């Protein structure tokens, strides 16, 4: 019976003396006792099923957060917190929802419900500043106990939620990675007990994974929309944070005056003289530029901007590369936003795009993602298949697009387009993107021709024009 | 007697005597009657704490004012809304005569306030029996203690 | 069946409440469709007879078909009405006065009938409706009401006082049973 049972720490492992012989592990591996990774503590179901239990004799009895107030979440989010009360730590650990519908609120509520000494992990200071703005109803004495805790200073019991910090490892002041042994975990190194991770796809990377791996970490919750990069690490995240409690929030459940119905499309474009000579012959990182700048595909992108500007729709055009961004945008004479565009000029372009009926198309680089209060529109065009994550295409779509007036309860009232050059490595991404969007509940189709592109003025009207671009791209 | 009294105990409690008991009518099936309760329908429906129901504006505005309007507009029949006091009744229905500009029901109902008059009471019951939602016993507000309890 | 001749004024509720999806997309569609089925069955049972069609909508009365003995006008009018739908609130007093004016003209041995399909709760008319009900019973104009989920007392008295036919309809099957009862002739 476990009334005497010791349990202790060595470098990244838990060893269990004079044992109760617990299920699901090897025995006398190198001594009479059981020995697991720290990170295996998460498997509380394997003892719970057996009817086994354990005690935290290493406890520290100091004080904790109360945060008694409540607020109102979206109908699935409320169902998602209600499930978490239901399931408990044996059968909980991540939630997936867009970066534009209430993820900050799920984190402050997840900490106010769970109610333990908490450390909040985030990607960015702006997101700390948005979580502070969310958290003001549960903030103790409004503004006299909230503080930041990162590379310049630390103070107070709370802040953006409870104490927030960043994932970073540049040196001894980049907080969560350097501090990962000091404070942490109610069961051993026992100052705190609860972990809330915003942007949770950020931690399972090869160096970062160690922050999570080198503890027992009692309670853990993660929140994300991108969830994984193109190589799919996500089997690891079940171990590292916990299993996935939720994924859906389909626009099928929020149509009539609520968000958008999006017609999704992929566009297959043919390939014009000289560009495949050179695509086929070049194996280097330049070849990405011949399939993105393919003038038949540029003419589809131009024709599509013209159709939706003729109807006065608002359009964001995404370009994965600053070269591509500027070659498309300067030709189409639409503003662009990227890293080196300043805050003053970005806020002028974005205010113009949202409120000026003359400024209806803009071009944007990777800086929107994981964060850039991207503005509202009704049309999204991606010039390329990229290598950022099929799941980030759906986060980006979801956070940018809304219903056009009048038509707020129809089958579709917003539009997404991804442009693909036929007979290239750009095509490989489709059978995956198609399967992921339809599994996310989206109506998605393939457009393979445009015989009305043969009825109007567009660029690259000759071989000589196309040759002028081909020489510039090759250089 | 009092019509119903089946749990029996309160009368012997009040008397400090133990009468002979008897149930002395044949009753009809439960299905002709329906006795609902209302409190909310999603997990975000938190405005009904009623720690100070006489002061909780958000609670009066939310399902107390809003559920009444949903139920009355959907179920279009002659329906009387009973209240615990005049002050609640006045706050819940903005009416033609509002206690503030900030009150949360907009729909044709009739009032039943103090200085009721025996002749004036009948006018409101003539209106409710004749037609429309509104009248005495119809889409009208009355405090439960008040005269409407005599009925017609 | 032959023995006498009937005059019947079909009156339909074209108020905003008739749009509702409770009985076939919008009561309006289910009622006009079954009412077309009734006209052909009533005229087949009653070869020497007449009908006229009136609606109450947007707080007025309008004549969809004039009083006549050819069924074709009435099914063509029920077809033409569905497109223009329903909005607003009744005008029952003005509809019983135009119906009265046509019915008063008719001779001694013919019936004088009004059939009303009712999905409202009152009517917008200022005029005293009780004076007009007294006048219907003197004139021998009989008024029947088929109501949707509704027992509002002035309509029910009005159908009882004029002859005894206030009926409630809760399905498309029940409405076809009610119109088919009205297809049935009077004694002679």
């Amino acid at each position: 019976i476990p009334m005497d049972l010791f349990d202790f720490y060595e470098q990244m492992d838990k060893d269990e003396e004079e044992e109760e012989e617990t299920q699901t592990v090897s025995f006398e591996v190198k001594q009479e006792m059981i020995e697991e990774l720290q990170k295996r503590c998460i498997h509380l179901e394997y003892p719970l099923l057996a009817e086994y239990d354990f005690r935290n004799d290493s406890v520290n009895p100091d004080i904790n957060i109360d945060l008694k107030p409540t607020a109102v979440l979206r109908p699935y989010q409320e169902k998602s917190l209600r499930k978490m009360f239901g399931n408990g730590r044996a059968r909980s650990g991540v939630i997936v929802l867009p970066c534009g519908a209430g993820k900050s609120l799920v984190g402050v509520t997840a900490a106010c419900t769970v109610r333990k000494r908490c450390l909040v992990l985030g990607n960015s200071a702006v997101s700390v500043e948005q979580w502070k703005a969310q958290f003001k109803m549960w903030s103790t004495i409004d503004d006299s106990q909230i503080c930041r805790f990162t590379s310049d200073a630390k103070d107070k019991p709370i802040g953006c939620s409870v104490a927030i910090s960043t994932y970073s490892m540049l040196g001894h002041t980049t907080k969560r990675s350097w501090e990962a042994e000091r404070v942490m975990e109610w069961l051993k190194t026992q100052e705190w007990g609860l972990m809330i991770l915003d942007e949770v796809h950020t931690i399972p990377a090869k160096m970062f994974r160690r922050v999570l791996t080198i503890v027992q970490a009692h309670c853990k919750l993660g929140l994300t929309a991108t969830l994984v990069r193109e190589d799919d690490k996500i089997v690891d995240l079940n171990f590292l944070i916990g299993p996935k409690l939720y994924e859906a929030n389909w626009m099928e459940l929020q149509n009539n005056g609520y968000i958008a119905k999006v017609q999704c499309a992929e566009v297959w474009c043919p390939m014009s003289p000289e560009f495949y000579r050179e695509y086929v012959a070049i194996k280097t990182k330049k070849r990405i530029l011949l399939y993105t700048m393919n003038p038949n595909k540029f003419r589809a992108c131009q024709f599509l901007i013209k159709f939706h500007e003729r109807r006065n729709d608002k359009i964001i055009v995404f370009a994965d590369n600053v070269f591509a961004l500027k070659e498309y945008a300067i030709r189409l004479n639409k503003p662009y936003i990227y890293g080196p565009t300043s805050q003053g000029e970005r806020m002028q372009i974005l205010q113009n795009f949202k409120h000026n009926p003359k400024i209806n198309t803009i071009f944007i680089s990777k800086v929107g993602d994981t964060s850039f209060d991207l503005p509202e529109a009704n049309v999204l065009i991606q010039i390329s298949s990229h290598g950022g994550s099929r799941r980030q295409e759906a986060q980006r779509l979801g956070r940018v697009l809304r219903a056009k007036k009048g038509m707020v309860a129809e089958e579709y009232n917003a539009f997404f387009y991804s442009l693909v050059s036929q007979d290239t490595q750009e095509m490989a991404y489709s059978t995956k993107r198609q399967r992921f969007l339809v599994d996310q509940g989206y109506s998605f189709k393939v457009i393979t021709k445009l015989a009305g592109m043969e009825e109007e003025d567009l660029a690259f009207s000759t071989k000589e024009e196309q040759q002028q671009l081909l020489q510039k791209v090759l250089a | 007697t009092s019509g119903t009294l089946s749990p029996l105990d309160i009368y012997p409690k009040i008397l400090d005597f133990h009468p002979v008991t008897m149930a002395t009518f044949t009753m009809t099936l439960a299905r002709v009657c329906l006795c609902p309760m209302i409190i909310g329908r999603g997990n975000d429906q938190v405005a009904i704490s009623s720690k100070f129901e006489t002061r909780e504006d958000i609670a009066v505005i939310r399902n107390y004012g809003n559920l009444l309007l949903e139920m009355s507009a959907v179920v279009p029949d002659g329906i009387v809304a009973f209240f615990t006091s005049y002050q609640y009744m006045e706050s819940t229905v903005a009416s033609w005569y509002e206690q503030g500009i900030l009150e949360n029901i907009q729909r044709n109902k009739l009032l039943f306030i103090e200085t009721q008059d025996g002749a004036e009471t009948s006018v409101a019951l003539e209106k409710y029996q004749e037609a429309c939602e509104n009248g005495r016993g119809a889409i009208l507000l009355s405090v439960a203690r008040g005269k409407v309890s005599e009925g017609i | 069946r032959l023995g006498m001749m009937r005059h019947l004024y079909v009156v339909v509720d074209g108020s905003r409440t008739m749009e509702d999806q409770d009985l076939k997309p919008n009561r309006l569609t289910c009622t006009l469709k079954l009412l077309e089925y009734f006209v052909e069955e009533y005229f087949d049972q009653n070869p020497i007879s007449q009908i006229g069609i009136i609606v109450t909508k947007s707080k007025r009365a309008e004549k969809l078909t004039e009083l006549s003995g050819n069924p074709r006008k009435h099914i063509t009018s029920l077809k033409k009405a569905v497109d223009m739908t329903c909005h607003g609130e009744p005008s029952l007093y003005n509809s019983l006065s135009i119906a009265m004016q046509t019915l008063k003209h008719m001779p001694g041995h013919t019936s004088r009938e009004v059939l009303i399909i009712f999905s409202s709760l009152t009517t917008c008319d200022p005029s005293n409706i009780y004076d007009l009900i007294k006048t219907l019973k003197a004139a021998k104009i009989r008024v029947s009401v088929i109501g949707l989920s509704a027992e509002v007392r002035v309509c029910t008295v009005l159908a009882r006082e004029t002859g005894g036919t206030y009926h409630v309809i809760l399905d498309e099957s029940h409405y076809k049973e009610l119109l088919t009862h009205h297809v049935s002739p009077p004694p002679a």
